[PDB]
């Protein structure tokens, strides 16, 4: 019997909500009990991101599954440009600053070869172009070397329609795109599996479909991008088992709570609820807020999505001369890291050797950058990028930063605790609120009053003998959340939410 | 062309 | 050594070039001579329409070729309706008037399927369909029964591009259109073969890569379609020798020898004379026109495209109540037919007992039946459509008319000479002057005077005694285009033609 | 009709 985490995909930097996956897959391997992570989206990039966290047995994909991959490793690799101009007698011109060539053969250009490494071994895309320059075609490659898919362009570089293949060349799903409102959209979904050929309307339908292959008597399905993964389980009859996990706030504005309309990722879920076992929530509170407003039609549970392990590396090794700030955070709006830089903005003024350091990624990046220009800061505060291990950046931090309005746990404030970092943070729902009791662990602020938050932030500068105390305070707070009472939750939950 | 690639 | 005569397709009713081209088959197979037709465009009905006058080794086509579908026979017929309905649990809606099925899954539609045959024997082609109804992709069957091209189309039905299988489903080449005009045209073409991977602008280099592929040395190739081989060949390289055929007139007006423009078919034949051995005329005066024209640069023979054998089926018995007139031409202006309808008009007058029987087909067919009519000839003039087998219509025939301005030989001419019928004839370049001798086997008249052809025609019918000597003349005259006169003269040139 | 588009 097999337990089933479903959620999108792994990217190259990991999101909070695969953060999550991946932990209860390691609980659940801790315990003993079988789980597999399932992605439903086509990445061929997916074999690499998965190398740090996962293993390869660890996951099904779905793309992988009707492709013939699930399981495949990386190939021999193979020479391309010694193939291209060697065996071929094409001239290739390398780009100035890429890892990309043109390819000439007969004075003409045919193609446009893009690597992803300075070493040439991984090709990524090649392009190819008609007697005009017209962009006809481009051949998208697996990281573990096949060429996974062709897409047919018509007009302006526009998707037609996609072509999958095995790692043998045979095509195995077909995917035609309309445009609506400057976004192609899927009208037609062809999957040659079993002998026959299956017909789908979009994604969803296909999703439905890997499903029941999937599925044997005893599995157990979570639904963890709720999203994509909701709708897909509405389409799946109701005797396979499923869980919903939310891992955000579930309503619009939080602030009205019987009133607000749910968030639009978690709609298709709370309109079918009666499909679910169970709803998994993190916090407490959010425990309560769900059930009263579902006026509890399902069981509504709290598991935290994160934990703390004792730690091996260095724990609260301070330089004294220095202070070291450091925000663990997307570069995104509701994150609002711009207070963050405002924050330091001031206190420059009182603490010359003040550093605040971001780790993240996003779209706010060039923004968070050229304010932090603006304001002659580069030396004091440093967008640090995605570090896939933080260890040795929490060993000398003296305070973590959470200045968002909305979160569901917030795994980076549980880590900081952890690693001996007191937080200082927004009350805000649902998280932190859990996690920081005032004056033991950090401090709790009123939501956006960004004169108390200078106000805390500098009375802990101005008074290491606070900072201590608190440090001490986190690692015990921390050590409510450990990797043993999570499994004991994890544990009673699977074996009483199935029915007997 | 700044089209060729992507 | 094999010989390969080229032209470009073979329809239902055989064409002149094309009874050119299977004469030329059938006389080195007489010899011993190796030798096979090659047909260039895509045809997945070739293998039935060539059923008819040459056998499955007998030819090669080129996309034959490159689909690895080159002789292969037909399969034994597939049921498609019992795997539709049994198999997949499709349901069909049978359109009325037609071989058509609609398919459904469970009431969603997904396919059109137009079959052939009454019988539901020979799938022609399936039309896909998406979520809104589009019509995203054309599957074309091939007549043997595996799946020959997918065409996917955009926009209002416009062909986007073009995959060919082989019978297993592998793909072997992708054609990419751009509108032009309003028509498609080839912008690019991917050809997978000899376990590479071949890149082509138009049809003219795939037909060139293809020569190629055949040639072996010491083989001979003949460009019968020079509208399409000649361009071909021009892309080959000398090495490979290549006679060019002419079947026409070679210029738009043959009353202007040295100054005409060559016609569009030839111009890029005679645009680039050097690239081949020798020019093969029909008749000996085009082949001192030609070679005056073209300054003696490569050499011109008179071969000519047609032969008789002697016939096992009646001659000359003639019905003694009527008089049977017959023309064998295609329904077309050069024929110049409406004159024959003109001459039954002042015929029927004074010989009301008379019959002409038209056999052939084209355009001009309304116009020349309504011409039937404004005159009340419905019960003298028959257009009989286009017969596969003559023999029996030349039985009971008189006399043949000839009204065309413009032939290369004409192989109704000789046939009918063959069969014991004398032939009335302009004087028109090229063919009848030397196939006719007045008084001999029949009258030569000068080219649209009307009133000669009438006198003369009227004087056979008034003298069934020089119709009698005419015929005999007829098959005299056949005798010197015998198939052994016609063996000798290519056995001499194909011995001459390669160089030493 | 619409239906006569599904032919040809
Ligand atoms: O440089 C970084 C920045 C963030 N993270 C991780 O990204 C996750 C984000 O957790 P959170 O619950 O705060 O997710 P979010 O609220 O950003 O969705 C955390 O586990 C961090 O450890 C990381 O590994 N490296
Ligand atoms: O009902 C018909 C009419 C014509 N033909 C054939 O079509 C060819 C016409 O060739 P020809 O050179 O006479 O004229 P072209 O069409 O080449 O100008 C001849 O061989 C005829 O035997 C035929 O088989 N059946
Ligand atoms: C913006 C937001 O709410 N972030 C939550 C985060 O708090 C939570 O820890 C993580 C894993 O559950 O999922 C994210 O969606
Ligand atoms: C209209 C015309 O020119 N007809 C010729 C015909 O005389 C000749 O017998 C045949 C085969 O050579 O080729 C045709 O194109
Ligand atoms: C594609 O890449 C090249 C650099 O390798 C760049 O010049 C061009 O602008 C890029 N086009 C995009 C981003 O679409
Ligand atoms: C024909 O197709 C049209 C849509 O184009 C649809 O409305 C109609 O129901 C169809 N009729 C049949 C007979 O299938
Ligand atoms: C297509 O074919 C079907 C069946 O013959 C017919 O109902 C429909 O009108 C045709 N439409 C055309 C002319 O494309």
């Amino acid at each position: 019997a097999m337990n089933y985490f479903v959620g999108n995909s792994l990217g190259v930097n990991l999101t909070g909500i695969e953060k999550a996956i991946i932990n209860r897959l390691n609980l659940f391997k801790e315990m003993g009990r079988p789980a597999q992570c399932v992605f439903l989206s086509w990445n061929r990039y997916l074999y690499r991101n998965a190398q740090n966290y996962i293993t390869s047995s660890d996951y099904i994909n779905m793309y992988d599954f009707f492709q013939e991959a699930t399981y495949l490793e990386r190939n021999e690799p193979f020479d391309w440009l010694s193939y291209w101009t060697d065996e071929c007698h094409y001239t290739l011109k390398h780009v100035e600053n890429s890892h990309d060539f043109r390819i000439y053969d007969q004075e003409r250009f045919l193609m446009y070869a893009h690597f992803q490494d300075p070493k040439y071994r991984i090709l990524d895309y090649v392009n190819h172009f008609d007697s005009q320059r017209r962009k006809v075609k481009r051949d998208f490659y697996d990281v573990r070397g096949f060429l996974s898919c062709s897409r047919i362009l018509v007009d302006k570089q526009q998707t037609l329609c996609e072509f999958f293949y095995n790692p043998e060349g045979d095509t195995k799903l077909e995917k035609y795109f309309s445009y609506k409102d400057g976004k192609p959209e899927v009208q037609k979904i062809i999957v040659y599996y079993a002998n026959k050929q299956y017909f789908f309307n979009n994604e969803t339908e296909l999703g439905a479909f890997f499903i029941k292959q999937l599925y044997q008597h005893g599995d157990l399905f979570f639904s963890d991008r709720n999203v994509y993964t909701a709708p897909i389980f509405n389409l799946t009859p109701e005797s396979i088992p499923v869980v919903a996990v939310l891992h955000s706030t579930h309503i619009k504005n939080i602030d009205a709570l019987d009133s607000s309309p749910f968030k639009n990722v978690y709609k298709a879920m709370f309109e079918n609820l009666s499909r679910y076992r169970a709803i998994i929530v993190s916090t407490e509170q959010q425990k309560l807020d769900v059930e009263k407003r579902i006026n509890h039609t399902i069981p509504v549970v709290n598991i935290p999505v994160g934990y703390s392990e004792t730690i091996d590396t260095p724990v609260q090794t301070l330089d004294q001369r220095s202070v070291k700030l450091i925000s663990v955070a997307r570069y995104s709006p509701e994150k609002q890291l711009h207070q963050q830089i405002e924050l330091i903005k001031r206190l420059v003024s009182y603490v010359p050797k003040i550093e605040l350091h971001m780790y993240g990624f996003g779209s706010e990046s060039k923004k968070l950058n050229e304010l932090i220009q603006k304001y002659g800061l580069e030396n004091h505060v440093y967008l640090r990028g995605f570090l896939s291990n933080l260890d040795q950046e929490y060993s000398d931090a003296y305070l973590s930063l959470i200045t968002s309005n909305m979160e569901g746990f917030s795994l980076a404030l549980l880590e900081s605790l952890a690693h001996g970092v007191p937080v200082i943070s927004y009350d805000i729902k649902y998280g932190p609120n859990e996690l920081i009791t005032s004056d033991f662990n950090g401090y709790l602020i009123t939501k956006n009053d960004e004169d108390a938050l200078f106000d805390k932030v500098k009375y802990v500068i101005d008074h290491p003998e606070v900072q201590q105390r608190l440090s001490k305070g986190s690692l015990a707070k921390a050590q409510q959340y450990s990797k043993a009472s999570l499994i004991k939750q994890w544990d009673q939950f699977v074996r009483l939410i199935l029915e007997h | 062309s700044d089209s060729d690639s992507d």
